């Protein structure tokens, strides 16, 4: 009944939360989780993205700041609070305060 | 928020730093990671809070106890993985105050 | 004494210098400083191009990364082993097969997680490591059917004689990954002991050392890891090899451990792995049990290579190869994470 | 001749710029000269 997490990041970003212990396999089997390899593209990324937020279970949400700029603009098209989605760092590229989804509402920053 | 995003800054380095030292000794172990998921160890509870006559959701951090990696690093990985999965627990308990 | 010296070098001497070549070009120290002294991967592989590996990563994209260089060192040292054992002969041939069951047991174990999780089996096979692949059509198309793939094993793969030590079928489903595996892997080291110690002569003595270490250090860390987990002591004893230096009464004693006090009670019979144990403080910032077993497999896999006549020379060379590419991928993760501090944990060798 | 090696000795050239690559490949016709590298501190690839 409770939410779960979600993760949308490089393999080593989901072996770690994996590790952490976010990932389940529902009813019907499907994973809360993806890994963005090279063969994934941004419409798959923007697909499995769509899913996450519309399955109402999902909770929170993690992505990658790079795989956030990608879709970025999903990200900023979802709304709503409840889906909390973070943007994360990666060893592939680092963390930046701008241009994040959630601090696109701050300007006392 | 700006704080944690800060704090964050190190704590995802740290957990990724472990999980590269992992790699070192338990070898490719993403994979089973990845192929053994099963039921989630982990769950968030929605919770209320009251600001005003505004109602803030916010989200609990809350274990389930159904763990599925233990014995994964248990001929190599052991002290490596064990660590890496505190630091990613460490890492999952900032992110939900985070969200 | 077997007088190797006779008979080796008919059908496998130059084998013997063509392996010593190759490991001449495992990195020194002082390579390992030029490495460890880079700044991006950009200039890592500038650096590495000055070594034995020249060229091997001018290929691939511009934007390097670790993965791309851990799978290129990967994909070298296979295209090495593989032209070693195309070119190798019957007893030379069955050990460099031994040496890939250690990763065919893996692949097998990743196929039949794969399986019972209803996933394609062709799908699972570009994750399986490359000097175990399971070229053998009877293990495919499988149709995601667990017996149908334990016949598979046991028909057209070469772990069949360890598949023997499990009773049927169902214990794929009945046991854990893990628990097969170990399984495996004993029954494996088990059979390359006996394997060597019927070859005899200079491959015993220079290659039973090893196995007997590897077999101490798997029932040192099983015992060390299997502390807090739901392994009864009595389904982890299964999982130590018969091999080690420890099997009166020391396999026993780690058996009823209860505790890391007492594994290091147990290791303190013994003063080689007493030193390990003591050296390994296990406190962040200092070597860890798993480092200094690293360090005391680099330094037999060496120490391999002071005898003449034995193919312990070609598992030597590939575990020390093993070790510089997890070492190199080391230090391409600190260079990328920025971590210079931890960046002298690999483990040199030469 | 043949009976012994020719008597070697080395040399250094200070030659400006934009005059030195014609005149290296002057010298690269002749062939008498065997250039040595005098940067060995940084490998070949970063020159």
């Amino acid at each position: 009944r409770g939410k779960l997490i979600a993760v949308i990041g490089d393999e080593d970003t989901v072996t770690g939360f994996l590790l952490g212990g976010i990932g389940e396999l529902n009813k019907n089997r499907h994973p809360n989780f993806l890994v963005v390899e090279k063969d994934t593209t941004i419409n798959e990324i923007e697909d499995t993205f769509r899913q996450f937020l519309n399955r109402d279970d999902i909770g929170i949400i993690l992505i990658n700041q790079y795989i956030a700029e990608m879709v970025r603009h999903a990200l900023d098209a979802h709304q709503r609070s409840i889906p909390a989605v973070l943007e994360i760092p990666s060893k592939e590229h680092p963390y930046d305060a701008a241009k994040d989804s959630i601090l696109r509402r701050a300007k006392g920053m | 928020i700006i704080e944690t995003k800060m704090l964050m800054g190190e704590v995802m380095r740290e957990a990724a730093f472990s999980l590269a030292e992992a790699k070192f000794t338990a070898g490719d172990f993403s994979t089973t990671v990845i192929q053994n998921v099963n039921k989630a160890q982990v769950k968030i509870r929605a919770k209320k809070d009251n600001v005003a006559g505004v109602t803030l959701p916010v989200f609990e951090h809350y274990h389930e106890g159904t763990d599925s990696y233990e014995l994964t690093g248990l001929a190599r990985g052991g002290e490596q993985l064990a660590k890496l999965k505190r630091n990613y627990a460490k890492a999952v308990e900032l992110l939900v105050e985070l969200a | 004494s077997f007088f190797p010296e006779l008979y080796f070098n008919v059908d496998n001497g130059y084998l013997e210098g063509l392996v010593r070549g190759l490991k001449a070009g495992v990195l020194s120290q002082a390579d390992y400083l030029n490495l460890v002294q880079c700044e991006t991967l950009e200039d890592l592989k500038l650096h590495l191009q000055s070594t034995d590996y020249g060229n091997f990563l001018a290929n691939e994209a511009s934007p390097l990364t670790v993965s791309v260089i851990d799978d290129k060192l990967k994909e070298k040292m296979v295209v090495e082993f593989r032209h070693m054992r195309n070119h190798a002969y019957e007893p030379l041939a069955s050990f460099l097969d031994f040496i890939t069951y250690s990763y065919m047991i893996d692949n097998v174990i990743l196929l039949i997680t794969g399986t019972l999780h209803q996933r394609s089996i062709a799908e699972l096979v570009p994750k399986c490591h490359p000097l175990g692949s399971f070229e053998q059509m009877e293990a495919v198309n499988i149709a995601q059917t667990p017996a149908e793939l334990y016949n598979a094993i046991l028909v057209d793969t070469p772990l069949a004689a360890f598949f023997q030590d499990c009773i049927s079928e169902q214990d794929l489903d009945e046991m854990n990954i893990e628990i097969i595996r170990n399984t495996l892997y004993k029954a494996y080291l088990e059979s390359f002991y006996k394997f060597c110690t019927l070859l005899g002569g200079t491959t015993a003595d220079a290659m039973c050392p090893i196995l007997e270490f590897e077999a101490d250090r798997r029932a040192f860390i099983i015992t060390i890891n299997s502390f807090g987990t739901e392994l009864s002591k009595e389904d982890r004893a299964k999982l130590f090899p018969h091999c080690g230096r420890l099997y009166p009464e020391g396999l026993a004693q780690l058996a009823r451990a209860d505790d890391y006090e007492q594994v290091k009670n147990v290791a303190d019979y013994y003063p080689e792995y007493k030193l390990l144990f003591e050296g390994a403080g296990s406190n962040p910032g200092d070597k860890t049990l798993e480092d200094r077993f690293f360090e005391h497999e680099v330094k037999l896999n060496k120490l391999a290579f002071l005898n003449q006549f034995h193919f312990g020379v070609f598992y030597a060379f590939v575990k020390l190869k093993e070790q510089e590419c997890r070492n190199i991928v080391w230090i391409a993760e600190c260079i990328a994470q920025r971590h210079r501090a931890k960046i002298d944990n690999y483990i040199p060798i030469f | 001749e043949l009976f012994r090696s020719e008597e070697m000795t080395l040399a250094q050239l200070f030659l400006q710029s934009e005059a030195a690559y014609c005149c290296v490949s002057e010298l690269e016709e002749l062939g008498k000269v065997q250039f040595r590298d005098l940067n060995p501190d940084v490998n070949v690839f970063q020159r």
